[PDB]
């Protein structure tokens, strides 16, 4: 009956505890202890490389991007399991952030690239391998289409890691493509 | 900040 498997489970839970924290201590101090390295003497702070993801600054993006965490994560989680979920979420958060940081600094959160990567992954090992069970529904590709473009444009009030999202696009659609190599 |  429950969908959510533990790492599926253990991601939202420490989002959730996270986004307290920013309301209690402020953005800017928990963006200081879990943002992607901002100086050289934090580049062996190993947890930023992937804490960023954890941070969210506006409730309509925790809640779509938990949702699709919880629909798309859980779904990996179930059919390829816990292991699968925690490696794409692990390079994703790595390497979109990677992007990110390059082009336009530091200070920036939000597990969207996550989302992004397993939208792809879900989607592609679907298109390429449906033997594996799993398959990106057109209801919501249409509906990760529309939230990108509005990204993209700048439908929201606010200012968007897109270098995050399309990287975070790309690592996901990679590694379906190997792993539906089988 | 920039949201992803
Ligand atoms: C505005 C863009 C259009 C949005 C439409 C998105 C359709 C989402 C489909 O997800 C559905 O979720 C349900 C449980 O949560 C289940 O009935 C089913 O397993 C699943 O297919
Ligand atoms: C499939 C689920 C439907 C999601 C419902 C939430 C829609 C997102 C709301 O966005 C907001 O709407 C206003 C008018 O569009 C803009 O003026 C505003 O700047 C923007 O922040
Ligand atoms: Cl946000």
């Amino acid at each position: 009956r429950e969908r959510a498997g533990p790492v599926t489970w253990v991601m939202m839970i420490a989002c959730v505890v996270v986004f307290i924290a920013m309301q209690i201590l402020g953005d800017q101090e928990v963006m200081l202890w879990l943002a992607w390295p901002f100086d050289p003497t934090l580049k062996f702070e190993f947890w930023r490389y992937f804490t960023h993801a954890l941070m969210h600054f506006s409730l309509m993006h925790i809640l779509f991007n938990l949702l699709w965490w919880w629909y798309l994560g859980g779904a990996v989680e179930k059919r390829l399991g816990s292991g699968k979920l925690i490696v794409i979420t692990l390079i994703s958060a790595l390497l979109s952030g990677y992007v990110q940081q390059k082009f336009s600094g530091p200070w920036f959160g939000g597990l969207s690239g996550v989302v992004y990567a397993l939208m792809g992954y879900v989607w592609l090992r679907g298109e390429r391998d449906p033997q594996s069970g799993i398959y990106l529904q057109r209801g919501l590709i249409i509906f990760a289409l529309i939230w990108i473009v509005a990204g993209w444009f700048d439908l929201f009030g606010m200012s968007m890691a897109n270098g995050a999202h399309i990287a975070g696009l790309a690592v996901g659609l990679a590694m379906a493509f190997v792993d539906s190599l089988n | 900040f920039a949201t992803a």
